[PDB]
């Protein structure tokens, strides 16, 4: 329980750190897929079995497939960007890094002073999530169907060739 | 057995990493990648919060979050394809004509 | 689930059925006239069915949704904004060589998200309504993606709104982690005895404030506004500036009304600083603007600052909700008329290569009635008496005086003077010297003339608007 | 302690299942050769050993002792990683199958969801193999194969959602306990056929299989690709028997025997479909995946829901 | 418990034996033996797969608890699937789901 949670969290953090600094797009997407697998393992540690199955099925299995498809389509190999490596020199990233560190330490200070009885880890099955999802949350389901419809219409309108 | 604070802090770490990757990168593709990182971190935080209370609501918000993430990734990659078609480069600093 | 709850849902159902019907009609044949007419028919039908929802009463249709006269007022504002957007879009879309029919589907789905935000009583419904007004706006801001400025505005708004959605979602997750309930009324319930200012609740609300203040063009989340307003299509600029701001501020109004953490002093001070900076910065940045789109973006920043001033006086005062309603009616009509004059002068769409500069100088000597409407809205956004914008300014000043918000009152006066400079510069440039023909362009001219007449009439005689805003009451 | 020997016995059962599945994939690559001979009025390989039984070992040795080759101006990690995905994804998808009472590797609460996870990860093998080869033809062929794979993976889950809807749980043992009277081939016949087409298509079998994306692969990596293909065939057939044909249930024979004959039956039908069917064109394949099969699965789930709510 | 931890051990051993078998297979392959612009239709198809996959997840969550949701759940899933098929018809009729024009 805790053991798998901590390795999967550490793997997700490490993989994200390799994602945001790497130059090759396919390699960065592979590290992002690894971080998604780790986040799914974290979900399975918490008892959110549906969330972990969805993190593999939907996030790693659909969205990252779309990113990988786009990168393969464009044949991105650092058009005067890998030759520059602007994001690697500290005079570029030293500002945003400490800005994100300040935001992180404020958020962590806010987190550190809350009630924590501990996560039980009892599995909340996908059947109960379905009962809630088609019980008290049916307007969310319908309007999410329209949300994905809007995204589909927008992405077809923009991503054509003519 | 697992603290709620540790899951929340892990989500915050991934969120600020995604924000850093969003800011420091000139290529639009890595900006979209950082956006995906931030929204996945937010969904993870919702899963942690829902699992702490023993409620389905965290996983439901996770489902809504990944629906949004799918839609935004679709739209952003369409816009990136349009940018690469029109200007033949993904430098986001060159898309800066409107100012003042 | 009761059938009376189904009666409370009619704007949502009618807009969704219009979405499905227009989509299937596009699938049958691509007809701009027929699909546009079906869209405006569905929006008009939902606006009419608001009367049946009013006869239905007021009830909590879900753990998610709650409908009262507050929600019907916001729904009516959003539907009127959408109808005006479609009316301005048809003479604009007449010149669009690509598919002209997806515009209306995105506009309708955005109106659906606005209706959800109008009726939202839950963090899930708030998040869903935010995303439902955001993603169609990604499509609409870059509907003319071949145009360089429209593609730039689309990329900017899409990236920044995805980032703000991440901030808002993370804040919602922290709030749910503290509270254990995504209902609005439980956000601070489990605290008590002076322990309202929990740090995680405050930080979650801060991240939500970042996302929503991006969505409301509040300083310092405001820099996107002139670029996105200038790059977007002019009916899209109208829809953004009216419908998105009105729906999101309505749901922020409701969130700060029923959340017990809305009475926190820290959030009040932060929102006061944001309102002060928004008023001053939006007025100061519009001083030397020759572009009417960027100028109206900075103006929207200032007007949302005035609205935030009305928001801060919620708990101390009693007329704050009425002030927000009257101000939002005046702002809706004023921005509708302003961006509508910009839209009809930017219509038909001339192509991705040709410039879309407004060139308002000398507008009277070739197009006089639209010049009159444009200067009437310039006076209204300046808050000059004989306009409903002044009535909203008077309400904001009344709630700032009653709640003793003297810094914000002084900010309103100073920003009003700076606004007088730039608004009067535009309004007198309309009458200086400079070096259509179908019935839909005439319908857009009718819409802006009607909005100008309404703002003038409710400037001289504001009592009907005050009475109908006071008619709206929430489920306290 | 009885707990320790029970744990070790379950681990031994899982390892036995894994070894038998890998051996079945390789031995039925050889069996595919023999069955293609039988279907084509010939014999196939019947000379290497008793009845050709050692031909597979000869293939394995030949690919083991071939010169290992990677293209020079090519990525190494992605190129090496693609055959690992093509093997591991469906080999791991087997872990939820109930073979007999008392013989299951993982009695997961998700089951079917774990299979969907494995297929979604399995598309990356084709994408990675196409990109890493530094060949335009192989890249274009892999993008074509990946688009086809997505076109059928989009309705694979719903084609199984009919069976899950009837059973009311994602668990596999409960699904095969819901077949004690009527197998789902009769009520979920649309679900049966759509899972058949989807399982053939995501495995890149005939008739679902710009040159190919395997031209730069050679040696033991080509062997990984092919053995992973046949292992996926074993897994898909076992899933099919578990979901639609009662799994272990039978009147007279022991349950493992019934499961084995039904799985062998569907693998024989897999090879027969390879032998008999002609290959349709690309656009026809994508249109049959999207236009026909996806609304068929949606309507099948709707009608299934209405029927089960009728009682 | 006992059976659940035995099955956890069996599943973990299944994972590590499969991964190690594949890696050992490639290691032995490397050891032994002696030496010597794509169209936007791909993006559109992958994007359609993503959108309909998320909508499929909603139907996955519906299908597990049919007899715990009553007829109201069937009705709501019916509007869901109607919008699904309306989007599918919209994509088919405009040429989005056609590889060739
Ligand atoms: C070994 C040292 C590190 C070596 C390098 C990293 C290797 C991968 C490490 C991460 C994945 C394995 C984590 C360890 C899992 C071991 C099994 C375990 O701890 O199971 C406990 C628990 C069982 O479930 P439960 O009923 O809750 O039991 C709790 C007590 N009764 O289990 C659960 O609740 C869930 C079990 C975990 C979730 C499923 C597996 C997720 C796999 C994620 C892979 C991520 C990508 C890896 C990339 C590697 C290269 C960087
Ligand atoms: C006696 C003290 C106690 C009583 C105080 C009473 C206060 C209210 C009444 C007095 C108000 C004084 C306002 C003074 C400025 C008036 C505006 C003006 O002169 O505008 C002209 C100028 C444009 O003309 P030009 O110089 O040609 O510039 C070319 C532009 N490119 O315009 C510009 O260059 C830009 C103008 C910007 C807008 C005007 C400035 C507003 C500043 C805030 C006003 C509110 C009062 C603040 C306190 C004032 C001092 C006490
Ligand atoms: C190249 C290498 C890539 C990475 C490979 C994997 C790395 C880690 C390897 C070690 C893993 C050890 C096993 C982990 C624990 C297994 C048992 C387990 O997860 O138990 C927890 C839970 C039990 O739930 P259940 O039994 O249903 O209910 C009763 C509750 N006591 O059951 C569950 O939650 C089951 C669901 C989770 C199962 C995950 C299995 C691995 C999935 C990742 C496969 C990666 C494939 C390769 C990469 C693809 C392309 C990128
Ligand atoms: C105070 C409320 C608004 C009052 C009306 C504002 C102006 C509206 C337009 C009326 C017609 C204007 C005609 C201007 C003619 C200018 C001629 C200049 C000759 C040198
Ligand atoms: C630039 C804007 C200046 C606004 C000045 C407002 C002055 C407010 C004074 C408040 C005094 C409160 C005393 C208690
Ligand atoms: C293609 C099928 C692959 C199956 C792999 C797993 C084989 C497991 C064998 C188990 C045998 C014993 C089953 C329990 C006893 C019932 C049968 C007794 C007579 C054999």
């Amino acid at each position: 329980m805790e053991f798998a949670f901590y390795i999967c969290g550490l793997i997700a953090i490490l993989a994200t750190l390799r994602v945001i600094t790497h130059t090759n797009p396919v390699h960065a997407l592979l590290y992002l897929i690894i971080s998604l697998l780790a986040i799914s393992g974290v979900f399975f540690s918490l008892g959110a079995y549906f969330a972990g199955a969805l993190e593999i099925i939907v996030y790693a299995g659909a969205i990252m497939v779309l990113f990988v498809f786009v990168v393969m389509m464009l044949n991105l190999g650092g058009s005067e960007i890998e030759q520059e490596r602007q994001w690697l020199k500290p005079q570029v990233w030293i500002g945003p890094a400490i800005l994100s560190a300040i935001m992180l330490v404020v958020i962590v200070y806010a987190i550190l002073g809350v009630n924590d009885q501990g996560i039980d880890g009892t599995p909340i099955s996908a059947k109960a999530v379905g009962i809630t999802l088609f019980g008290p949350y049916v307007l969310a389901v319908e309007l999410a169907s329209m949300l994905l419809l809007a995204g589909l219409v927008v992405a077809f309108h923009v991503g054509r060739e003519e | 057995m697992i603290p709620l604070q540790h899951g929340l802090i892990l989500a915050a770490i991934l969120f600020v990493l995604g924000l850093t990757g969003l800011v420091i990168r000139r290529n639009l593709l890595f900006m979209l990648i950082g956006l995906e990182i931030m929204i996945n971190a937010s969904a993870l935080a919702f899963v942690v919060a829902g699992s702490y209370w023993g409620q389905t609501d965290g996983q439901v918000m996770y489902i809504l979050a990944i629906s949004l993430a799918a839609a935004e990734a679709s739209i952003g990659l369409a816009l990136l394809l349009q940018l690469h078609r029109r200007r033949q480069n993904l430098n986001i600093d060159s898309v800066s004509e409107m100012r003042g | 689930i009761t059938p009376q709850n189904l009666i409370a849902l009619l704007p949502l159902l009618i807009v969704g059925l219009t979405v499905v019907v227009v989509m299937l009609s596009i699938a049958w044949r691509r007809n701009h006239f027929l699909n546009a007419t079906l869209s405006v028919i569905g929006l008009n039908a939902a606006l009419v069915s608001l009367w049946f929802v009013g006869q239905a009463g007021a009830m909590d249709v879900t753990p998610l949704m709650r409908v009262d006269g507050f929600a019907m007022l916001y729904t009516g504002l959003v539907l009127l904004a959408s109808l005006a957007t479609c009316t301005f879009a048809y003479p604009w879309l007449e010149g669009y060589n690509d598919n002209k029919d997806e515009f209306y589907l995105l506009v309708l789905i955005a109106a659906l998200g606005g209706i959800l935000l109008a009726n939202a009583n839950h963090l899930a419904s708030l998040f869903l309504g935010i995303e439902l007004i955001s993603l169609p706006l990604f499509g609409l801001v870059g509907y003319a993606f071949r145009q360089k400025r429209s593609l730039e505005a689309s990329i900017k708004y899409t990236i920044l709104s995805a980032a703000a959605s991440s901030f808002l979602l993370f804040g919602m997750a922290l709030v749910y982690a503290q509270s254990g309930d995504l209902s609005f009324v439980a956000l601070g319930k489990n605290l008590g005895d002076g322990m309202l200012n929990e740090p995680l609740l405050l930080a979650g609300f801060g991240l939500m404030i970042v996302g929503l203040g991006f969505k409301l063009s509040l300083v310092p989340f405001h820099l996107w506004t002139p670029d996105v307003y200038q790059g977007a299509p002019a009916p899209v600029s109208t829809f953004l500036a009216t419908a998105s701001k009105i729906a999101i501020f309505g749901v922020v109004m409701r969130l700060f009304l029923y959340a017990p953490v809305g009475d926190s002093e820290a959030i009040r001070v932060v929102l006061a600083i944001i309102a002060f900076a928004s008023i001053i910065f939006g007025n100061l940045m519009a001083l030397s603007q020759t572009n009417i789109k960027r100028l109206l973006g900075y103006s929207s920043i200032s007007h949302l600052g005035y609205l935030l001033v009305a928001l801060i006086a919620l708990q101390t005062g009693e007329m704050s909700m009425e002030a927000v309603g009257v101000y939002l009616a005046g702002y809706l009509f004023s921005s509708l008329g302003a961006f509508g004059v910009v839209s009809l002068m930017s219509s038909p769409y001339r192509g991705p290569d040709a410039d879309s500069l407004f060139s308002y100088r000398g507008l009277f000597w070739h197009r006089p009635i639209l010049a009159a409407v444009m200067t009437v809205m310039m006076l209204s956004l300046a808050g000059i008496p004989m306009t409903l914008g002044f009535i909203g300014k008077f309400y904001v000043l009344a709630v700032g005086v009653q709640a003793h918000l003297w810094w914000l009152v002084g900010a309103v006066v100073v920003g009003s003077a700076i606004g007088l400079y730039y608004y009067l510069r535009v309004a007198v440039s309309l009458y200086l010297h400079a070096p259509p023909s179908n019935w839909q362009y005439s319908a857009g001219g009718i819409v802006v003339l009607i909005s100008a007449l309404l703002v003038l009439v409710l400037g001289v005689w504001p009592q009907p608007l005050i009475s109908i805003v006071r008619l709206a009451m929430p489920l306290m | 302690s009885p707990e320790l020997i029970e744990i070790l016995l379950t681990i031994l059962k899982a390892v036995v299942i894994l070894l038998v599945v890998v051996t079945c994939g390789a031995f039925m690559s050889f069996g595919e050769r023999r069955l293609l001979g039988l279907f084509q009025n010939r014999y196939g390989p019947n000379r290497v050993g008793w009845g050709g039984s050692l031909q597979l070992v000869a293939d394995m040795i030949k690919m083991f002792f071939k010169e290992d080759w990677i293209p020079k101006f090519s990525d190494r990690v992605i190129f090496t990683l693609a055959p690992m995905i093509a093997f591991t994804s469906l080999l791991l998808a087997f872990a939820i199958v109930p073979v007999s009472p008392g013989w299951v590797v993982a009695d997961l609460n998700i089951g079917i969801l774990f299979f969907l996870m494995m297929a979604g990860l399995a598309v990356y093998a084709v994408l990675f193999a196409g990109w890493s080869s530094n060949n335009k033809y192989s890249l274009l062929g892999a993008m074509r194969a990946s688009a086809q794979t997505l076109s059928y993976e989009v309705f694979l889950g719903l084609s199984l959602m009919g069976v899950v809807a009837q059973a009311g749980s994602f668990n596999m043992t409960d699904i095969v306990n819901s077949q004690a009277h009527v197998w789902n081939v009769i009520p979920q016949f649309f679900g049966f056929i759509t899972f058949a087409i989807a399982g053939v298509a995501v495995c890149h079998r005939h008739p679902f299989d710009a040159d190919g994306y395997h031209i730069e692969y050679s040696g033991m990596k080509f062997g990984l690709f092919f053995v992973g293909e046949y292992i996926g065939i074993v897994t898909i057939s076992a899933l099919m028997v578990t979901l639609f044909f009662g799994g272990w249930q039978g009147p007279l024979l022991p349950p493992f025997i019934w499961f084995a004959l039904k799985t062998a039956f569907f693998m024989m039908m897999f090879i027969l479909i390879r032998a008999s069917l002609p290959r349709p064109r690309y656009d026809q394949v994508m249109s049959f995946g999207w236009k026909i099969c996806l609304p068929l699965t949606l309507i099948n789930l709707l009608v299934t829901a209405a029927v089960i709510l009728w009682q | 418990s006992t059976e659940v931890i035995a099955h956890h051990w069996a599943f973990a051993i299944f994972l590590i034996v499969a991964i190690g078998l594949c890696c050992l297979m490639l290691v032995g392959g490397w050891f032994l033996g002696g030496r010597a612009r794509l169209s936007a239709k791909f993006y559109l198809v992958a994007m359609f797969f993503v959108i309909f996959d998320v909508e499929a997840l909603y139907l996955f969550a519906w299908s597990t608890s049919i007899r715990e949701s009553g007829w109201v759940g069937f009705v709501e899933a019916a509007i869901f699937i109607f919008v699904l098929l309306a989007g599918l018809v919209y994509l088919v009729r405009i040429g989005a789901l056609d590889w060739t024009p």
